[PDB]
């Protein structure tokens, strides 16, 4: 079913320990993963005023 | 005239049951497991994802959080809450089967014993202050001790200080310069500060006819706990469990801080064996505090 | 940072015919204008800063009811970006756009028995600037021109010697006027190089960098965030 | 009779050695077979059948 | 220098992902096929089980 | 027919009503997670004896790097923070910074914004009302914890009511000596030290004899909904530095000794339900303040 | 003219002038860093079932295994943290600690000494003086909160100067009921409950009504620099551990309840200025002193 913000979430039937490394997985890399804009806006504070 | 500190009154008893290696053992699981659950909360609320709350959940609850459900704690909650109720009094029932506190204590290992710290406990005890004709003598506070005398009569007057033998050291001011000094012993000059060791003995102080005097009393203690203790978090834990009830059971006596109950039930006949439980209680609450912040219901 | 960023006569007009009125006020309180406070400034100095709440601060304000309130709040919604707190203003009013509400007579407004030496007082005329000033002047003119009162309005441009000589060149009636300006009336725009991300002493100026600094950002990711929020919704 | 079996492989343990030493070992293996050592974006919306 | 190394700030999800994995083999052993506890006892003993 | 109160709950000013929306809490909460994030770097900073850890935590702060030959303040991120903390305070402050500057700034960290997460213990006592007759003297001395200094003067067991609020949750009332209290039309049990009483009961009655003063020692709990990162240590030393620094330096405002005390006069109000959200933002906001000004200490004696 | 004064403030006993400079400040700091790291050794060795990360701590701590034969003491770093408290304290305790050893110990973590980069807010209320006239009674009880219980027995009103010293940043004064406190040579304004003075202004004068007694409650506020790793909470269970285990029994020393109370008592002194960079210093050691005496009691 789709989430308010555009994802697809699937239910099914699976582990508890399977579940739970696996989601903290994707939780510890999503964190990293950002927009385009956010990179660019990083990048213009590192290089000169010009 | 004899004044004593209105906390060191009648201590009632303490429990007796849950205080084997196995719920000694409970108590601290269930620390552990309290402490990881506000941790990951913090951590959740932070971030995007909920995993860590919801692993921290299922590991002390034993069920996954829902959302349409509210986050009572599980099992683990009620046999806590019902533990610490019964460690406050002997009246209280000790109805938690020991099988399923077993069964709860096994989730975790913990590595430390109740004996392997200590912690200081700022609770000043005025057992007797005994104090002759025509001397009035109030005793007001227990984390600071006012003791406001005043004599009418035409002579100075000897006035009897008893802190017990339990504290360790004790530490007098007073408004004006007094003299005091042990029993049989010569009057000193006067001094603003002294610093006394209870078991020298009572102590005489002499009270000049002309304007009142008031001593100022600070202790320290030292009682033997877990080294998870942390008394800030256990006087959390002690106002919470008391708002919610978990006290009110008939003929018991009702203390403003836990640092006046273990202090209160320390200067008591049979007071080393209540300390071993008040200290389990101690980090029962510890528990109790962080698991109710992070579930409050 | 709309409003703002226009820098010329015809883009301005443009904006103000496709933005309603209930962008010009806002629904937040704010507080009274006109008083003397003090805030913290500890880029500079320990003491606290002194300085004067103003309609042109940047920030909602207080206005009443009246014709004038509604007038006030889109000339400081030109001019700062941001507009005052009018309350229960109505339907029908907030889906007028504010060109309509300036030059038009079906809003049922009477515009009629203005000021515009009160206003102005109002305003803080004393404390804006080159482009803040022109703007109010081209409020004041289509106002004027919509009502018949093109003699006030230069009677008031006579008494203020200062305001006549940066007074904006098109007649409202006429479109000829409107190409042929070239005033430039852009309070932001992207800069070349860069501006320091530094504070200000005056609480307009400090609110004024912030639209400046902000502005770049603005630009680039603006077009999504509206769309998502367009999308499948019938415009006021 | 019936029952529900998660199947994550068996890891023996030497009581000897650290235990924090063989689980990092296993935390290796362990990733590296559910595929998550690597940054990673779950790709599953289109795993189903109308 | 691997005893005293302290993990910076901006760690890794590699190493957070790994602490993860070894924690729960830790804290939860059944899972992995250990335990630290049996039992044994004759077969005329009626010991309660999991049934 | 003599009447007494606490000090610290008359008249208390009104909070400021700004800044209470949901992008403004969000505002104070991304300020909290980066300023505790600025007093780690500065820890890894001195430890690694690098500059690397700082300046990062400081451009994602202030969006610009720590400048030599320049105090280091805290930017844009620091004005608008001091700010919203004296408009929080009260109406008469000002509300100086845009709300574009707010969104800007809420949308630097992914924090959730709920007040309502948690909860904490407050020990203010509150003591709205002593009664006392014509010839007994009392006095209310404490917030922390009050002592009730009493004196009955010839004839005999005079009756003193006690009214402790209805936002306190428990109550515990000590004495010098042990003496007798009561609800009203109730009978007056033995005297005792102690007494655990809810202060939604109703008036208290206690008995007081002639001669040998009597004083009672009170001290309450009260529940507030807090969020998560609350921290009560780190709050009450952010209100002594906002003290300190003036921002608190308004005209008809009243002061107060802790944060404790401001709370809970503010709670025992009129509308004072409303008046709590406001205070907790501010706590959280005085969160951010500690830990961002220590972080980077501007004051030099 | 009686003059009452604060209890604490009285004598402040002079502090030590060793293990102040940077090497010694160091070695304050790697204690109590690896003090802390002690601490948390428990923790970590509680999620596992081994003793590898205490046996790891106790080496770098004590540059010695531990051994379960003896009582866990701490090592040589244990003994001189213990001593080099007791030169903090007062002057006429010996410098035991060779410089050599503790540039020794300085070197197990790579801590940098700054003991000025942070502040911290110290609540002890001092009251230098308080004059009142012959018929009225002035009595001042308690540091942290000070209760001044003033009552006059004259004819008519009475005006009581307050001195509260030229260091405290910010007093409040709540009263039991409303009074009136004005600064010298300043109109008297109306009665209110809660008074915020600057104690730089000057002295204020209290009109004291006759009839019922008055009784002030009085809060300070003071700023003094830090270092970031300052934690009250630690500093001040260090201390009641430091006096009960006697590090501060020496001849011709002053006795205090609480840190808050030592720091301000010296800083109030002819030349307190230099006092309080010493008290610093020994608050450091007692938070170390706190976390591992905890961990290793004897």
């Amino acid at each position: 079913y789709p989430d308010a913000d555009g994802n697809d979430v699937s239910i099914i039937f699976s582990g508890a320990m399977s579940h739970a490394i696996f989601t903290y997985a994707q939780s510890q890399w999503n964190k990293n993963i950002i927009k385009l804009d956010d990179y660019i806006r990083e990048i213009t504070l590192t290089v000169p005023k010009q | 005239n004899r004044a004593t500190s209105a906390f060191l009154d009648n201590p009632h008893p303490v429990g007796v049951n849950y205080v084997d290696e196995g719920s000694r053992q409970f108590v601290a699981v269930a620390e552990l497991l309290a402490s990881k659950l506000i941790d990951s909360s913090r951590e959740s609320d932070e971030s995007n994802s909920d995993v860590p709350f919801v692993q921290a959940y299922s590991k002390f609850a034993d069920d996954n959080p829902r959302h349409l459900r509210v986050k009572t704690g599980g099992k683990m909650a009620n046999a806590l809450t019902n533990v610490i109720r019964s460690y406050y009094s002997i009246n209280a029932p000790a109805i938690v089967p020991q099988v399923e506190i077993d069964r709860l204590a096994s989730k975790a290992t913990v590595s430390g014993d109740m004996y392997n710290s200590y912690a200081i406990f700022n609770s000043v005890p005025i057992v007797e202050v005994l104090s002759p004709a025509r001397t009035t003598v109030s005793i007001v506070g227990s984390d600071r001790a006012d003791v406001t005398m005043l004599n009418t009569g035409a002579g100075a007057a000897n006035i009897t200080f008893n802190f017990g033998q339990i504290a360790e050291t004790v530490i007098l001011k007073g408004s004006v310069p007094f003299q005091l000094a042990r029993l049989n012993q010569p009057m000193p000059a006067a001094r603003f500060t002294y610093k006394l060791r209870p078991l020298d003995g009572p102590f005489i102080v002499v009270l000049p006819v002309g304007n009142p005097l008031v001593i100022s009393a600070t202790a320290a203690t030292r009682i033997q706990v877990p080294l998870a203790f942390n008394k800030a978090l256990v006087e959390s834990g002690f106002q919470t469990a008391m708002n919610d009830g978990l006290f009110d059971i008939q003929n018991v006596n009702y203390y403003s801080s836990f640092d006046e109950f273990i202090i209160s039930q320390y200067h008591a006949q049979d007071g080393i064996n209540r300390v071993s439980t008040c200290v389990i209680l101690g980090l029962a609450l510890q528990a109790y505090d962080q698991m109710r912040r992070a579930l409050p219901v | 940072m709309d409003v703002l960023s226009k820098g010329s006569l015809k883009e301005l007009l443009a904006h103000l015919e496709k933005t309603p009125l209930e962008e010009a006020i806002s629904y937040r309180i704010g507080t009274v204008p006109y008083q003397n406070v003090l805030i913290s400034r500890n880029e500079y100095y320990n003491q606290l800063y002194p300085d004067t709440t103003s309609l042109i601060d940047g920030v909602s304000r207080e206005g009443q009811r009246n014709v004038n309130g509604l007038i006030m709040s889109i000339i400081s919604y030109v001019v700062s970006g941001s507009g005052h707190y009018i309350p229960n203003i109505g339907f029908m009013l907030l889906r007028r756009s504010i060109l309509d509400i300036l030059t038009k007579h079906d809003t049922g407004l009477v515009t009629n028995n203005l000021n515009y030496g009160i206003i102005a007082r109002n305003l803080t005329v004393s404390k804006m600037n080159c482009e803040q000033r022109k703007r109010m002047l081209i409020c004041f003119k289509l106002l004027a021109y919509k009502d018949g009162n093109q003699n006030d309005y230069e009677i008031y441009l006579n008494q203020n010697i200062p305001l006549k000589q940066i007074a904006p060149n098109f007649i409202p009636g006429d479109m000829r006027t409107v190409i042929h300006n070239q005033d430039q009336l852009a309070i932001v725009g992207i800069p070349a190089y860069r501006l320091t991300q530094s504070t200000e002493l005056s609480i307009r100026d400090d609110n004024a960098k912030s639209y400046k600094l902000g502005y770049v950002d603005w630009y680039n990711s603006n077009s999504f965030l509206r769309e998502r929020s367009e999308f499948n919704l019938i415009r006021l | 009779h019936a029952l529900i079996k998660e199947d994550l492989g068996q890891w023996p343990v030497e009581t000897g050695i650290s235990l924090v030493n063989q689980a990092g070992v296993f935390a290796v293996q362990l990733a590296n077979k559910l595929g998550i050592d690597k940054p990673f974006v779950l790709d599953a919306g289109s795993n189903y059948f109308t | 220098k691997l005893v005293g190394h302290n993990y910076p700030v901006y760690v890794e999800p590699v190493v957070n992902i790994m602490n993860f994995i070894s924690a729960r083999f830790v804290a939860d052993s059944s899972y992995f096929g250990y335990t630290n506890e049996i039992m044994i006892m004759p077969n005329h003993i009626n010991v309660p089980v999991d049934d």
